[PDB]
């Protein structure tokens, strides 16, 4: 059921609107301007085309997801569970060469949302090379 | 610095032809129509016809027939206009004026008039 | 293909008095054709192009008229220098052309 | 101050290939193309072939197919090569270049052309 | 193509590809690059390609140029005087051939074109003091004309395909560029080396 | 149809008193006109545009009126030279006509 997600700044078409959309077979990624629109397209977005410029093709659980955009570009690292305590790795997917801001999100139809500070951590790398415990830097006196 | 010049008087047969000249300087002939009327000795002016410079198509009234063509020339750039079968009463004098569309619409700039005389 | 023909083969005129040579087209061609004047021991000179203006460098005395078929180079006061063949160049088809060449001859 | 010239004469019999080099200077071939016309002894000039600087070759309707003609801006050199050489190839080349206007006229100046002799 | 008041126009991106194959071949018949040599397309790379093509008369090549004038060069398509880009132009004669009578061309208009202006309505042209109303005649003329591409026409008739190709200098993370040569490879080698 | 009058055949003035003359239109033909001034032998000479409107090249001391299916103009004063032929415009349709004008006398007393 969760599918989609719509990034923005304005949620209009005068600015343009990050979309990512799964067709549960492949995902279509358009920068394309669109419409703004208050309640998501479930079907139990035909807003508007504009100034369309950049488009991409590509292809219990917890699908964790990591976002982030820096000098213009933005990033996203998945990874999947078999069957929210313990430690797993996360390695980048694909990386989009946008370069535009983005201050609010929106949801497309229960999950967690958290947020990212400028920390220092610690990483002990496997032999294999597989990350495989993190520790802190200012959590604790002993960190 | 636009000016327009014609000829002088002119007198004709019953039922001859004759030629009239419009000479206009001082602008670039072929961007603005020109247009020619006449006034029958004091009387209402009558709009003769224009004609276009650069498309060369040229218009008249229903009631005009009698000297029903117009030409332009850019070698002299000027204008001709030419008299057939002056029967009895075509003994009047010719204005010829240029129409300026980008302003000062209707006419502006006339002509000395040419004065036509149809005797025996 | 389009063929050009001179007037004449060879004219024979003093110097000083009004000359005129004549160039003809099988087709129509509007006003693309060129005159050219060739010396002896010298190759063609461009006098004319299009029959309608001169060139740099040309003395005012050469001129053309004449459009489709018919083109005239005509010379006011032909002169000892201007004693020479000329040739009628035409353009209008693809596969560009010149004319049989007249010759200008001294009468004195 | 612009100046043209060609190669020399040329000593051929009929069966071999031949190629003739015209050079440009104090101008940029770089913006005009190059033409070609022969002249045989007691025959008219005859277009051979012109060649544009945007990589466009254009030959005659008679010698298409026995012509090639090759532009080299690194020192301003054009190559004209032909072959099936006969007893009529003996004749005076010209090469020239483009002037500025239509396709076809623009003819500015020339170049003094190349004396090939054919003989058995 | 489209018609030549309605320039076709396509953007690319997000590609590479060689510019040098381009002026070698033997088909190109006006080729005149403004912004950059014509040698040194593959050597740098832009961003946010546009293609603009049209199809012009024989005649008119000329026109397509910053800081010209004519009347297609000004109610058709004009080009920005700060112009930094290369323009093709090769013969189809015949592709019209017979002839071809779907062609239109802007010969009217109020004012001169803005650049890049896609400027396409349709409206009967006013010449006359008098407004013009119905039906079209003195001073009410159509804008548009066709063209007269008759097969057995020569040079300065014929249609002429254009092309006219411009990019901007990096205004966004780079997305095309030309392509690269690689090398071979060697072992055992005191090899210093970019990768 | 076509016909036009102006509701006068000539006006006399005095002295001093303001000059003024319709120039009245048929059926609905629209509201655009001009008026022309016609000295005694000299090539015409336009007076008025537009029925609202200022001349650059003449010394405008003028007045229109308005719009409609009528017409009106009015004129600065008597002056010394102003004994002239007057004509107004009407060009909607095509074949424009004229009217007969009215020529204006400076009415000389005893
Ligand atoms: C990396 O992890 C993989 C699997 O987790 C290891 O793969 C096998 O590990 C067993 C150890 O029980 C070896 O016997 C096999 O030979 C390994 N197979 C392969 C294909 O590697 C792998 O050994 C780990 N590598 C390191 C460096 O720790
Ligand atoms: C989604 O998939 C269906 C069938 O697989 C396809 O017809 C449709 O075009 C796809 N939508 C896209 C690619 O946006
Ligand atoms: C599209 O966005 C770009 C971003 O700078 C802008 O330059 C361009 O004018 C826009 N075009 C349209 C049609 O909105
Ligand atoms: C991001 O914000 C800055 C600051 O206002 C703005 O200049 C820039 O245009 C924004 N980015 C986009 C893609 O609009």
């Amino acid at each position: 059921i969760i599918r989609g997600w719509i990034f923005g700044t304005t949620l209009d078409s005068k600015t343009q609107s990050l979309l990512i959309v799964n067709n549960a077979t492949n995902v279509v990624i358009k920068v394309c301007e669109f419409q703004f629109c208050n309640d998501p397209f479930l079907g139990v977005v035909y807003s508007s085309a504009n100034n369309c410029t950049f488009e991409y093709v590509s292809q219990k659980n917890l699908r964790e997801f990591v976002f982030k955009n820096i000098d213009g570009y933005f990033k996203i690292y998945s990874k999947h569970t078999p069957i929210p305590q313990g430690f797993s790795a996360l390695e980048p997917l694909v990386d989009l060469p946008i370069g535009i801001n983005i201050t609010r999100f929106q949801t497309l139809l229960a999950y967690y949302v958290g947020y990212l500070q400028p920390r220092t951590f610690l990483l002990k790398y496997n032999e294999n090379g597989t990350i495989t415990d993190a520790v802190d830097c200012a959590l604790d006196p002993l960190s | 610095e636009v000016q327009l010049q014609q000829s002088g008087p002119e007198l004709v047969k019953p039922g001859a032809s004759v030629k009239i000249s419009c000479k206009t300087s001082g602008y670039t002939f072929t961007e603005y129509t020109i247009y020619w009327v006449k006034q029958s000795l004091g009387k209402s002016l009558e709009w003769i016809g224009g004609n276009n410079p650069n498309n060369d198509d040229t218009t008249y009234k229903q009631f005009f027939k009698g000297k029903a063509t117009l030409t332009v020339d850019k070698s002299s750039s000027t204008a001709y206009m030419e008299l057939r079968s002056l029967t009895s009463e075509d003994s009047a004098v010719y204005y010829c004026a240029r129409d300026g569309y980008p302003y000062y619409y209707a006419l502006d700039f006339w002509g000395q008039g040419t004065s036509v005389t149809v005797s025996s | 293909d389009i063929q050009l023909t001179q007037s004449p083969a060879i004219l024979s005129v003093s110097p000083g008095e009004r000359v005129s040579f004549s160039c003809r087209a099988s087709q129509s061609i509007g006003t693309s054709i060129h005159w050219y004047q060739q010396r002896t021991n010298g190759s063609p000179r461009h006098l004319i192009k299009y029959a309608s203006e001169s060139i740099s460098g040309i003395p005012s005395r050469f001129s053309g008229s004449g459009s489709g078929t018919d083109f005239t180079l005509t010379i006011n006061g032909v002169e000892s220098e201007d004693i020479a063949d000329y040739y009628c160049q035409q353009g209008h088809n693809w596969p560009l052309t010149f004319g049989a060449g007249t010759k200008l001859e001294l009468k004195r | 101050e612009v100046q043209l010239e060609e190669s020399g004469p040329g000593l051929v019999q009929p069966s071999q290939s031949l190629s003739i080099t015209c050079t440009v200077s104090d101008f940029s071939l770089t913006t005009y193309g190059v033409h070609w016309v022969r002249q045989s002894p007691g025959k008219g000039l005859e277009w051979l072939g012109v060649i544009w600087s945007g990589g466009s070759t254009d030959y005659n309707a008679a010698f298409i197919s026995r012509l090639s003609i090759s532009k080299d801006n690194s020192k301003s050199q054009v190559f004209f090569k032909m072959n099936s050489l006969q007893t009529n190839d003996t004749a005076i080349y010209y090469c020239a270049r483009m002037g500025d206007g239509y396709y076809v006229g623009a003819m500015d100046y020339w170049g003094q052309g190349t004396s090939v002799t054919v003989s058995s | 193509f489209a018609s030549v008041y309605a320039w076709n126009r396509k953007r690319i991106s997000n590609c590479v590809a060689d510019y040098s194959v381009l002026y070698n071949s033997a088909s190109f018949s006006t080729f005149k690059c403004y912004g950059v040599s014509p040698t040194k397309l593959n050597d740098l790379c832009f961003t946010n390609v546009y293609a603009d093509s049209f199809v012009i008369r024989g005649d008119e090549v000329r026109q397509i140029a910053p800081g010209q004038t004519g009347k297609i060069a000004d109610y058709n398509y004009k080009l920005p005087d700060d112009f930094t880009g290369c323009v093709i132009a090769w013969n189809s004669n015949n592709l019209d051939s017979k002839g071809n009578y779907n062609y239109l061309y802007r010969l009217f208009r109020k004012s001169n074109l803005k650049p890049f202006e896609r400027d396409i309505s349709t409206e009967i042209y006013q010449a006359g003091s008098t407004p013009c109303n119905g039906v079209e005649g003195f001073n009410c003329y159509f804008p548009l004309q066709s063209y007269g591409f008759q097969p057995t026409n020569g040079v300065g008739y014929q249609p002429y395909r254009v092309v006219v190709l411009s990019f901007e200098l990096l205004h966004a993370p780079a997305t095309v560029c030309g392509p690269k040569k690689s090398t071979n490879l060697v072992k055992n080698k005191c090899v210093n080396f970019n990768f | 149809d076509i016909v036009m009058t102006q509701s006068q055949k000539f006006m006399s003035t005095s002295v001093g008193d303001r000059v003024s003359v319709t120039c009245k239109s048929s059926q609905n033909v629209g509201t655009n006109v001009a008026w022309y001034q016609q000295k005694p032998g000299q090539s015409p000479k336009a007076l008025i545009y537009s029925a609202s409107y200022r001349y650059s090249g003449v010394p405008d001391h003028f007045t229109g009126s308005g719009s409609g299916t009528d017409f009106t103009l009015t004129i600065s004063n008597v002056q010394s030279a102003d004994l002239a032929e007057y004509f107004c415009q009407q060009y909607n349709n095509y074949p424009w006509t004229f009217g007969g004008g009215t020529k204006l006398e400076i009415k000389r007393t005893v």
